[PDB]
RNA sequence: AGGACCGAACCGACUAAUGUCGAAAAAUUAGCGGAUGACUUGUGGCUGGGGGUGAAAGGCCAAUCAAACCGGGAGAUAGCU
RNA sequence: GCUCGCCGGAAGACCAAGGGUUCCUGUCCAACGUUAAUCGGGGCAGGGUGAGUCGACCCCUAAGGCGAGGCCGAAAGGCGUAGUCGAUGGGAAACAGGUUAAUAUUCCUGUACUUGGUGUUACUGCGAAGGGGGGACGGAGAAGGCUAUGUUGGCCGGGCGACGGUUGUCCCGGUUUAAGCGUGUAGGCUGGUUUUCCAGGCAAAUCCGGAAAAUCAAGGCUGAGGCGUGAUGACGAGGCACUACGGUGCUGAAGCAACAAAUGCCCUGCUUCCAGGAAAAGCCUCUAAGCAUCAGGUAACAUCAAAUCGUACCCCAAACCGACACAGGUGGUCAGGUAGAGAAUACCAAGGCGCUUGAGAGAACUCGGGUGAAGGAACUAGGCAAAAUGGUGCCGUAACUUCGGGAGAAGGCACGCUGAUAUGUAGGUGAGGUCCCUCGCGGAUGGAGCUGAAAUCAGUCGAAGAUACCAGCUGGCUGCAACUGUUUAUUAAAAACACAGCACUGUGCAAACACGAAAGUGGACGUAUACGGUGUGACGCCUGCCCGGUGCCGGGAGGUUAAU
RNA sequence: AAUUCCUUGUCGGGUAAGUUCCGACCUGCACGAAUGGCGUAAUGAUGGCCAGGCUGUCUCCACCCGAGACUCAGUGAAAU
RNA sequence: CUUUAAUGUUUGAUGUUCUAACGUUGACCCGUAAUCCGGGUUGCGGACAGUGUCUGGUGGGUAGUUUGACUGGGGCGGUC
């Protein structure tokens, strides 16, 4: 059984990386909400 | 030539091949080649616009000369090649100045034949002449709608258009569809009929031929659910509805021609 | 030459048995069909919700789909328990 | 430490993705390991990752993303040019041995290679986002030359041996050596040399292409392998001396021939097929602008630099995804010996493991199997499951048929071992000698030597010789569907879906149709022998009547008919 | 008949026994000609029936080989 | 005033011709090492096509809704 999650750091970074988030304002709004909530991990990164 | 394969097995039982012995058995002219990435029916938005398109063997686009701007330059037909993009076969043409191009191959053209474009052209097949110079009552192919466009009529295999009348600056052309169209005389045209007239004889044998030719399976409306198609639904193959397109437009005998712009050039419709 | 034949890798699950608080939130054993093509697979992208895709079953869309998930209207309304 | 068992196309070794110190040592059983534990992938401390040649990095780019100007859109934003990203691809270079408890193609020893800067020497025209060649390509299939690899023989060192014999045609282990350099063959491709001209290559060109000629008929490109050097070097069985008794130092003989042979190289090769099989950069060449006492380039020499990042460990698993130390899933590479057609199957080498609860007894019952008296489907919805055949060679093979098939139809006989044919045949390979040579990796004879099926006779042991694993049950009637194929991941694989064919209809190309407030796209860089929709579904007979109701097309005589 | 209430329609084959199957008739509730009718070689992990071998499916179960079940030592849940 | 007629006037519906609006997903040149876009010339259509407001018709394609109650198995039948 191949489960839903098949890790691939390149895909992770290119789909949920900070650059991708800032590419569109919606991701910028997500980042703003994360900062307002004060999460230590703003996004997924090494 | 048309040949029928022996029924060595199902799939080969109904295969009828269209073999052209004189075609070039070698690589095409690389300088005139161009990449042709498939779209699979997708568009800029990426959604499927036209269905039943996808897959198929890779094919490289050939830059085929249509406008034929080499006026007054005699040229020789080096050889004939099969163009996957077009339904007919293309011909490599070398001009006296030392350049090679591709043209549509008429029925009467073969290797080593002489052709020439421009107004000062004869009536032999392959020559390019405006309808004003072309005598009335002749069959032509690769005709232009406007000067310099390149050519849009009679580009398939074994097709042609007949010159019927001459209304001064305009010429009447009967197309293979029975359409009587009016075209400005300044437009160019090529004499003769396109080659590979036996294109209909091919039957493709099996599913795989169409599958790798670029056509995907077609699903009938009756087999679809009501949520997707206007047809379908009901136990036991029930239709109870007039034929309609998947999008609600009534098909099977409903004219979709609403332009009112080019109708001035339309003399008669199909019948 | 074959959308050919028998048959390994590979793909799938047609039958039986076990397992249903199981080794496993559909699995294991022997049979089973394809195995040069309409085949399969690795990598990278495109098609985003009344929308996508769909050889079409109302099938799949992150173990959830006759309309996914996340937050808000919202302490929706409930003559009901 | 010695026995017994398992994998060995893996249950072995490398990696890619994915983890982040799980890797080694010292130290402890507080918590975890489905039991204990001194043990561990557990707790604490220390050490460990060395690159011009590996990869990333970097030049170019496909699908695709972003997108200066620009178009459109209430705003957000959507499309898109020039440009820039984007490896799943193309571009330059290293191999052998040794070493740590943990690194090695990185460190040490030896031999090399590639790209640029600087300087010296001798020549010379250089010079591009520009032009040309190359880069540069599909499916299927056959042969030949080879190699990795394996078998045998000779040689070397040792042994003759606890239950019979083993100085003999006997047994054990080795017989390995790279990259680079020069020769360049087997093979493949292509006709060359010279002159003149041309509106072509969006301007030019000595470059490409084309047109004329005189000459020879060869030249040129690519190209595995083998051969010498690399290498009187490393490695090498075994022996010798000390052992914190795990281990360290010295020494070190032969290192050859034949056969078979690959899915790996010649091969991006060669022959056919239609489904016609990426792009750009590096690289060679030509010139525009500008300079040609310069600058720049070429050839030889010396020197400098090649930065930065990962290098441990697991990587078919205890370390990745499955909440677990989970009978599941995970891409590529090497993958040997015997029997075997085979990467199947049976036993093994190398290498890795006995899967983290066991000790007793041998109740019913459950799970996986073995055997079975007589009947052989009488059990059951149903031959469900089980049982049975199963391979090679030879003879033979029905009805129908689209003449291909059915068919491996069905159905009949021989398979072990030894001797002879033949002190191993046919066949394959092929030494030395002899003769030529357009003289070397050259051509004939020749068979030394090695390998080596298939078949006949005779004999012989066994109840059975395809003796183990592996390995179709068979035929007839019959509905469905032409067939192959796909579907409800996770109760339905089918008569359902799809299919090649057929018929109607729409579209003249700023085409119809669909995504989009619109741009713009697919259709299509295609075009009536082209594309979309509909219904049926190979092939043969065909597809009868009906226009009243509802759609579609054409008509306008006459009545109604909004905005204005 | 993949269509049929009456129905297991009537007749012959297959078994001694056949609501299934094959062939013949049509009294077609309620087949029918491209939402196709009629045949069709080959094809099918397709539906039904029959015949040959085979056997533990069964008459009717019996023994044996391994893991559970049972006893001991250590760890130690659940539904309710 | 009922009935008519040349001239000059308001003009509308229709027909033919022209271009100066508009279209050009026709050709050439430039911004530009540019299939985008804009500009300049030309050709072809041309007051057509197309767009904006109102308006007649079609419009289960899409969106919001309804489909009463009594009713002894259900609906039917019957009543309000």
């Amino acid at each position: 059984m191949k489960r839903t999650f098949q890790p691939s750091v390149l895909k992770r970074n290119r789909s949920h990386g900070f650059r991708a988030r800032m590419a569109t304002k919606n991701g910028r709004q997500v980042l703003a909400r994360r900062r307002a909530k004060g999460r230590a991990r703003l996004t997924v990164s090494k | 030539a048309v040949v029928k394969c022996k029924p060595t097995s199902p799939g080969r039982r109904h295969v009828v091949k269209v073999v052209n012995p004189e075609l070039h058995k070698g690589k095409p002219f690389a300088p005139l080649l161009e990449k042709n990435s498939k779209s699979g029916g997708r568009n800029n938005n990426g959604r499927i616009t036209t269905r039943h398109i996808g897959g198929g063997h890779k094919q490289a686009y050939r830059i085929v000369d249509f406008k034929r701007n080499k006026d007054g330059i005699p040229a020789v037909v080096e050889r004939l090649e099969y163009d996957p993009n077009r339904s007919a076969n293309i011909a490599l043409v070398l001009y006296k100045d030392g350049e090679r191009r591709y043209i549509l191959a008429p029925k009467g053209l073969k290797a080593g034949d002489q052709i020439q474009s421009g107004v000062d052209a004869a009536i032999k097949p392959g020559n390019t002449l405006p309808m004003r110079n072309i005598p009335v009552g002749s069959t032509v192919h690769n005709v232009e709608m406007k000067p310099g466009k390149g050519g849009q009529l009679a580009r398939s295999a074994g097709t042609y258009v007949q010159i019927v009348a001459r209304d001064g600056a305009y010429v009447t052309l009967r197309l293979r569809s029975g359409e009587m169209r009016k075209v400005e005389a300044d437009c160019r045209a090529t004499l003769g009929e396109v080659g590979n007239a036996e294109h209909m004889l091919r039957v493709l044998g099996k599913a795989g031929a169409a599958r790798w030719r670029g056509v995907r399976p077609t699903v009938r409306g009756t087999a679809m659910n009501p949520v997707d198609h206007p047809h379908g639904g009901g136990e036991g193959r029930n239709f109870g509805k007039h034929p309609v397109t998947p999008w609600g437009v009534q098909t099977k005998g409903k004219k979709t021609r609403s332009n009112k712009r080019t109708d001035k050039f339309i003399v008669r419709r199909r019948s």
